[PDB]
């Protein structure tokens, strides 16, 4: 209910129109000051207590940025285009010691965000559905994220099957990246905790305040 | 804590 | 094409009708032997090249499993039933030092599936689409795997609606309860890394040889 | 390698 997806495209549209390692992590914290006015263009969620809007948000932060540079990179040859206009290459990435992780972003997001030609309004609706995350740990009211969850991807559906027909399996194929998303997420932030420990890669205060416990 | 987040959401 | 749900549903009732970390060790080890039963069962599984199922199974036994016990365990308080018939309750998990990850099983996935009273078919679905996990590396044949898995979520779509058309949202929320999956399926292979590091904690040879390299 | 599971596949 009132979850439309010109709402969610718009959002979407609203926020974006040497070492590879040190880019990326730069890109990151710009793009974290993004998020938020994103995240607020997303129906209901600024009507949400601003204690919960922190959970979600620290929760989905790298997920949400992962699926954002993956999309943003599909027309990219073998790399990914950061938000910086910079582009990373995968022998880049492979000579700085992260090729393993950046592979499955392109095998597993990239690659297959290419092959079924998602769009900006599939795009947004997904980063939607991480945004609700009922799995939050610390949410005042769970069942309330987990209802805005079912209505973005209730619209979602109905967004597919109407602009692709003649994809049926179009709507669970999209949802079905969602796993692949939440393990690069995770591989993602176990190196992001490793440079910091090492004190190497200067990491900005945004960022670093989203390393922060728990 | 969150200083940073709590701010840029509450503007 | 050539993906009924029946057979998935058997392929579920022909295989299932003090430390509790050991217990539960000792219960993944004896429940892998099933598990390659119950693969065998799942529809053109066994017409894939050994290598693949090879693969394929090392690459989602830590989730097939934690999907079996969890749905397995929905009658139970506050805790979860092993295959040996043992019982490990939330307290017991918590004094052992794994109750975070426990707590994580029983909310994310046993209270869900029971909130939603997920029935057997609609289990096994998730599991044989788990099972086609068309992004584990080495696959000889990935698109092969990725068309398995479209007909099994085509089917258990189809399955619901049919089942509960009062419930139209419930095939993307089965479907959205595998990103919790993989994140606990990955958590758990990190505790059990650690027991086979820390030598305490006996691990059965089945066990030992999936936590082996790659 | 995977003795064990090549071994119950096989079966
Ligand atoms: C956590 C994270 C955030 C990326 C934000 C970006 C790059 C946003 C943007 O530019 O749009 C991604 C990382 C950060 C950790 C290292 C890494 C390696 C390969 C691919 C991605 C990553
Ligand atoms: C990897 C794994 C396998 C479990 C198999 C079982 C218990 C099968 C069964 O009995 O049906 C689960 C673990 C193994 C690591 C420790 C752990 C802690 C809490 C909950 C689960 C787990």
């Amino acid at each position: 209910e009132d979850m439309p997806v010109e709402r969610i495209l718009e959002a979407e549209l609203a926020v974006e129109p040497n070492d590879p390692v040190t880019n990326i992590c730069q890109a990151a914290d710009k793009q974290l000051f993004t998020l938020v006015e994103w995240a607020k263009r997303i129906p209901h969620f600024s009507e949400l207590p601003l204690d919960d809007q922190v959970i979600l948000l620290r929760a989905g932060w790298n997920e949400l940025l992962i699926a954002s540079f993956s999309h943003r990179s599909i027309a990219v040859k073998d790399g990914i285009l950061l938000a910086t206009g910079l582009h990373v290459h995968r022998n880049s990435a492979h000579s700085a010691g992260v090729g393993a992780i950046f592979d499955r972003v392109l095998t597993e997001l990239v690659s297959k965000m290419r092959d079924m030609q998602m769009d900006k309004t599939e795009l947004g609706c997904l980063r939607a559905i991480v945004l609700f995350n009922p799995d939050s740990k610390g949410l005042s009211n769970p069942a309330e994220v987990e209802a805005l969850r079912e209505k973005v991807y209730a619209s979602l559906e109905a967004y597919c099957k109407h602009k692709y027909p003649e994809q049926p399996g179009r709507f669970a194929k999209l949802l079905l990246r969602l796993p692949a998303l939440r393990s690069i997420g995770l591989k993602c932030l176990e190196h992001l905790f490793f440079f910091k420990l090492i004190g190497d890669t200067p990491i900005d205060t945004f960022l670093m305040e989203m390393l922060e416990a728990p | 804590k969150h200083k940073i987040l709590h701010r840029l959401l509450q503007d």
